[PDB]
């Protein structure tokens, strides 16, 4: 959250919140509605933000789904559908929260590691995600879907 | 740590599930408090050194904690407490300000207890001047930013009890 | 009132200030009465009970010092052995307790 | 009250309650409102009642508001008072509860040593409440009256 | 009162209060909870800015406080103590009306005659008022703060 | 300023900087106009500012000018008033940066010591800081008095 | 370290002279560019590892260096290399983010020179690579933003030649 | 004490004490009935010191004591008289030691903080240490003079 | 008094048409000028004492005029010209706040040059104040507001020249 | 206040952080040409490490 990302900031050097710091937090406490009205409409069209999202991925990257390729079978498919639909949760809420916070303590830092322990192709999954985000940004407005890519953007560099 | 948002996202995540409308009204009321909160936590921090100093006159200043032996004796000791009364504010505006009383046990309750059992700093004493804290912010701020700070000055209070 | 001043009422005879500001509205709590300066009762302060008390208190006060436990319980007294539901009852429980 | 009485005994016995204390539950909840009246009456009244046992009180006994009394400063008076608020609340209390039972929990419990502790007329305490009974059934009504002075009698055994 | 003063104006002309002043109206009674918190927060802290507030007005002019100065002596600084406390109530009800009526009313027709009578430095007192804004603009926000400075430069101009 | 602050913690995560940090940044540079806007003013009137708070420091502290005094005499005098500009300036450098630490670089590292070897009371600097900021939050709006107070605070929270 | 903001305030420190016409119309400049500025240091930040994936195969992947022999061979010297550039685009990023290139200047080219020649690193090859950087970043941000991040891509060249 | 320093720099370096520490003791054991009798000196005249010293510093700056001031009422100016005690005492505890240890110990650290916290002038808190060393010196011998006047010039210095 | 809001409506009404692009226009800048002027009404309404105070002891004071035989010597007419120093603040600030200099037509000059003819004020050393006045509002409230308060102070000098 | 009995005295004579805080000794190589003190603090510096 951003609350407590500056209220974090401010622990670590052992003072208040600066008035730059409440004033951030206060322009997001009003402004929230937009936010709020953004994790609805992306809550909302997960089903199909996330079939379409994957289908393009997969004829994208079809090593994936090729023999050999991690997720070849429909089971392996689906276990891709469930980490998109893992990631688009995390997105949701750190659009929420207003940080990135929550997404990198959810599922950004060992992504690496539980990807190499999994074989999964971690610049697929960045892929994927950039993927979700292209059909986020055409099932979003302009403002609302660049609001919603800081946080896609994060995730895509993160994990690649 | 956490705070309101965080505790939502958090009771989301535990099932997975995405934010429903309960998780959004909640959000909401925490959106709506915020105006409030920023007040009194930028109000206290305005006036963070004068809320302690009067916390400790009349809740400490001539008493046996500060005559000599006294634990508050020995001006390091009475500046260790006028540290530590000011963290107190400080952590507990933190929890005013985030909606949940998750920093003061991760942050400042953490072996607070066993730290001053082994220094012999008296617990009621500073359960007292923390109250005495309290009174002072809540007529700072009014009684309804005011309440919110009670409630985790209290926690506070509580905890090290 | 000069050259640009239109006239005002500027002063009011003592029978037309008192038709005025002696009914029953517009008269003044203090103007021909003694004002008692109202207080609470002395006990009433007294065991009033000091700070707001937020929920957290409230709760753990509740419970403070020994459980209820301790009250809210029964002993199991054979008084007659003619009621046998009585005397099952006190079986039960004595198992209870035992094991 | 008697719902918590009933669970304790069914607990203890290590049983569902049984038809007689569901009946007796049932009539609980349905005297609940004439309760609820009279505690409100008493709650309203609340004052008054102090005010007017108090000056019974001391009428009766003098020689507790007197010099060398243990209420004879205005504080003393006060804390006098305040004592008899605290019974009132009680036994408001048991009146919404249905039984004696938060009036001897909170109240009725060492009361003996703490009045020997404090130097207090333990009888001069119920006379104090013997003239709150009679102030509350003055401005109560008849049969309300009898429902209030149970609790009453039962506060002024304890204290004799 | 705004609601006061614009029924007196509207009283003066002989009309129905304009749509200009109903609007006035409309935002002042929507704007009343900024100020029933600035008097909240003014009464909450009456004693300690009437303390600070005499301590420094006090050390500015040592002489109305040494002997042979008008407030010297304990219960002189205690009657100077308590026309600072008169005057933070009158700036709290002026705050709460939203107009400086009730301050100009209660103590602002008459003072330099009464200071005069009095022996008591009119400017002294002024200074005293000023010391007491200073503190009460640091006890709020820049907001409230200036909110109430209106009325405490009212005052202070007034006596001046 | 607050982009260096960014800067800075983000090399020290060895990372970009995040979605929040950037948000803070725009806030910050949409906020420069009304920064310039306070530092033009300070600039403007630094001048009055400068000599209305010595006076005032000089009356509340006739010592530092009386004869044994560091200030005494017309040049050392002057020399406090161009510290006190210096002061001014370096708040008005904090003011366009949105931060302290320009302020804490110049003239606050070790101005203690300086102090003390120049034999300067440090509370009397303390105390021209004050009286500058009350010169300036008079001569400027409410909010961007507001906002210098925090400048000033801290330089005068530094030199006590 | 030093951006825009601090570098006009030094400038008019060191002189001991309030913000003039021309400090003001910098500053005004800085903060009008500072939008695109954190425009193009969130696509860099979004895409940093493809970036130097890119400027890397373009510019220094099967050639002399990456061959065995060239200074890039074996996978030690390889990720050396890669952090090299990474690092590179970084800095070059949070120079463009602060306007200016002192946060170069102290921490990315003192020492460098003198390390590079001691190690016998490819100097002329990290130039290579710097501007296969400069202009896959110009084709991702754009020529406006690209600009600035190409001046500092070469900023950084010239200290390192 | 210089006992104490040798034997803690001794067992940080974990090694018996040189010879040259051992004749350094030696020579403090020495000294040490002449350093007795220059702290039974002041000890005896414990009433006398404070007294004069208050009142010398209270004639040097009569506003601690006067109205507002920190030690304007009898009870303040009796807690001034206590610490002036406070650190007299703690004075003669180093003039016994032979060193300022217990003086820095007990009552020279977090002094300026403490000093804050309670509102109190840490420049007239000097002023008195002055003057008690002042009278300290005129009812002491020379050199017995020069030798407390070490202690108290470093409790003024660090005061300072 | 006409604003500029109603110096618009008075220009469409002349035609009797309806409020055309350019009056749509002219009222938007007029409402982008809005916030400056505001805070220069605020400031110099805060600060309106002072600035007459400099501007006298700029211009006037010590001279000819204040010493015994000059129109401000005696304390009644120095209290007068301070007055009218307040007036001319305050009604140049009324005519920053509407934009338009007809309430300076109508009130302020509508027989000033007359009265101070026939009082024998000096014309030349109060158009003399009124630009210390000028040249102090300026510094005060900044160059952007200075600029336009300066031109209603010269109109107003201007009239009564 | 009281009478400040031996128990006391002794519990109260070390009642917050224990006095190792300030009777300790903190090595700096303040310059290489002193042996003795090199070999102070490499000997303080096996005693702290190990
Ligand atoms: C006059 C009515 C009688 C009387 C009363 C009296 N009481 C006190 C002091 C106390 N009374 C209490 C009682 C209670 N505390 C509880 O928690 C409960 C309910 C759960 C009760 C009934 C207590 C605790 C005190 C002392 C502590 C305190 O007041 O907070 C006084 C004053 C005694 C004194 O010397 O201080 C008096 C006068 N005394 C009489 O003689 C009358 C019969
Ligand atoms: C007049 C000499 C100056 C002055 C002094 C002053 N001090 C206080 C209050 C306190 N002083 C202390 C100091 C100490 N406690 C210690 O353990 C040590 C070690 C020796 C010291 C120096 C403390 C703890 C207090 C407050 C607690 C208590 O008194 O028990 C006051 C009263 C202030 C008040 O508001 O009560 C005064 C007046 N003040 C001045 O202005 C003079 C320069
Ligand atoms: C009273 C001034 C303070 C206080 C005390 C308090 N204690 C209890 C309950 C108990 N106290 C003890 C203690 C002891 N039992 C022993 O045999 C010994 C040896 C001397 C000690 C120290 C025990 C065992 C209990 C619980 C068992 C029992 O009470 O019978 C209470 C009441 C608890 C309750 O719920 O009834 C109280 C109030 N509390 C304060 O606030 C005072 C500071
Ligand atoms: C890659 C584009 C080129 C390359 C890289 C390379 N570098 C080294 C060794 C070092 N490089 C650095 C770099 C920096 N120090 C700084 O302070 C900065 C600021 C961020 C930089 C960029 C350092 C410190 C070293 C030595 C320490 C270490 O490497 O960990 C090597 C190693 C060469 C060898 O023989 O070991 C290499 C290969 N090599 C090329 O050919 C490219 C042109
Ligand atoms: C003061 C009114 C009461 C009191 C306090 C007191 N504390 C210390 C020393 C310490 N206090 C802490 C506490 C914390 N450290 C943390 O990180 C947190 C999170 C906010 C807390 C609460 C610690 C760690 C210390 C030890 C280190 C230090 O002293 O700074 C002292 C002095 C101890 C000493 O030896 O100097 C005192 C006096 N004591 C009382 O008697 C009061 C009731």
């Amino acid at each position: 959250s951003i609350v407590t990302k500056s209220i974090v900031n401010a622990d670590a050097e052992a003072r208040y919140l600066s008035p730059g710091e409440l004033d951030r937090i206060k322009a997001f406490v009003t402004g929230g509605a937009a936010r709020l009205r953004i994790a609805e409409t992306l809550t909302g069209s997960r089903e199909t933000i996330v079939k379409q999202a994957g289908d393009r991925l997969f004829q994208k990257r079809p090593d994936i789904v090729s023999p050999g390729g991690n997720a070849y079978g429909e089971e392996m498919t689906a276990t891709c559908l469930r980490d998109m639909d893992y990631y688009l949760r995390l997105v949701t809420y750190g659009v929420v929260s207003g940080d990135v916070t929550p997404i990198e303590e959810i599922g950004l830092v060992g992504v690496r590691e539980m990807y190499r322990s999994l074989g999964t192709p971690i610049e697929a999954v960045a892929q994927s995600v950039r993927e979700m985000k292209e059909v986020a940004s055409g099932l979003m407005s302009s403002d609302d879907a660049a609001e919603a890519s800081a946080y896609f953007d994060f995730v895509i560099g993160k994990m690649s | 740590m956490q705070d309101a948002i965080t505790a939502v996202i958090n009771s989301a995540d535990v099932q997975g599930k995405y934010l429903d409308g309960a998780a959004m009204d909640k959000l909401k009321s925490y959106f709506a408090s915020g105006e409030l909160r920023v007040r009194a936590a930028s109000v206290i921090s305005a006036n963070a050194a004068t809320i302690v100093k009067e916390a400790v006159a009349k809740s400490l200043l001539y008493s046996d904690v500060t005559r000599p032996g006294g634990n508050m004796y020995t001006t390091r000791r009475y500046a260790a407490c006028i540290r530590d009364l000011d963290y107190y504010l400080r952590y507990a505006t933190y929890a005013m300000l985030a909606g949940d009383a998750s920093i003061l046990d991760e942050r400042v309750l953490n072996g607070l207890k066993e730290t001053y059992n082994s220094l012999g700093v008296p617990i009621s004493s500073t359960v007292q001047a923390i109250q005495a804290i309290k009174e002072v912010t809540a007529s700072l701020v009014g009684a309804d930013a005011g309440k919110e700070m009670g409630v985790y000055l209290d926690y506070i209070c509580s905890g090290l009890s | 009132f000069g050259e640009d001043t239109v006239p005002y009422e500027r002063y009011l005879t003592p029978g037309g200030l008192q038709m005025r500001s002696a009914r029953v509205g517009s008269l003044r709590e203090d103007i021909g009465q003694r004002v008692d300066k109202e207080v609470t009762p002395r006990f009433v302060e007294l065991g009033q009970v000091s700070a707001i008390r937020t929920e957290p208190e409230i709760a753990y006060r509740s419970n403070q010092g020994v459980t209820r436990q301790r009250q809210q319980t029964k002993v199991f007294k054979l008084v007659s052995t003619y009621d046998k539901v009585a005397v099952k009852n006190a079986i039960r429980a004595a198992y209870r307790q035992v094991f």
